[PDB]
């Protein structure tokens, strides 16, 4: 598996 | 400030999340469940063995860069 980085936005 | 958290799954796979220190971790839980293709409520998310609440922030839990979250099946 490759590296997976998810950016979580600040809007909720 | 953002930090990168490592989420370790039941099968030892990893997804990392860049999360703002003030973001409620509900958002990470939703994203992880979406990417695993399972309902968010089938999972429990633990930091140092303690359950992460929807409205916990990384700041409240004292999380730091490269801290680990573990995902288990809900009991």
């Amino acid at each position: 598996a490759e590296e997976r980085v998810v950016v979580i936005s600040s809007s909720e | 400030e953002y930090i990168k958290l490592k989420v370790i799954g039941q099968d030892s796979s990893e997804i990392h999340f860049k999360v703002k220190m003030t973001t409620h971790l509900k958002k990470l839980k939703e994203s992880y469940a979406q990417r695993q293709g399972v309902p968010m409520n089938s999972l429990r998310f633990l930091f140092e063995g303690q359950r992460i609440a929807d409205n916990h922030t990384p700041k409240e839990l004292g999380m730091e860069e490269e801290d680990v979250i573990e995902v288990y099946q809900e009991q």
